[PDB]
């Protein structure tokens, strides 16, 4: 018998559990991309053509 | 080509511009060439041997 092919032993995931663990994954790679490439402020560049100086 | 960060950059040359149009002068050709021929030396020479003939018959 091959008792390991896909008819035999599926096991549901209970709704709730479900919901949450998705909600859960969702958050952290949305918090993980904003935090790492949109939240980077020392990225910091001032536009101010008066500062220069020449002797 | 990504221009730098903390205070861009001005190129010499608008710096250069700038500065000359503050003082009434004309602004920065950026097209001029050079002058191969009567050079500097050419010309400080001449000068040199009027220089030397107005002194020795002042
Ligand atoms: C990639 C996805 C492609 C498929 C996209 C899609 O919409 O497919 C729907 C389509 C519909 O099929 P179905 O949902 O099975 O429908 C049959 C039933 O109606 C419904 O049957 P079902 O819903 O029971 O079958 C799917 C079942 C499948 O069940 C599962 O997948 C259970 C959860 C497994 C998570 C494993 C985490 C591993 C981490 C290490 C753990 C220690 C070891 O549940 C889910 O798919 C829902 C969960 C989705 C993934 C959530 C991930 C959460 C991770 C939490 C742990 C975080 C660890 C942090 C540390 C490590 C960081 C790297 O296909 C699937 O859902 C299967 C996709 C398989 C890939």
């Amino acid at each position: 018998y091959f008792t390991r092919v896909h008819k035999y032993n599926h096991v549901p995931v209970p709704f709730i559990l479900n919901v949450g663990m998705s909600i859960s994954i969702v958050t952290s790679f949305v918090y993980f991309t904003y935090t790492s490439l949109w939240v980077r402020p020392e990225y910091d560049r001032v536009v101010d053509p008066s500062k220069a100086y020449v002797n | 080509r990504h221009p730098n960060y903390g205070v861009l950059h001005v190129p010499f040359l608008d710096a250069l511009n700038k500065e000359a149009l503050a003082r009434g002068k004309d602004g920065v050709n950026m097209g001029a060439e050079y002058n191969l021929v009567f050079t500097k030396s050419m010309a400080d020479q001449v000068v040199d041997l009027i220089l030397d003939d107005v002194q020795k018959r002042v």
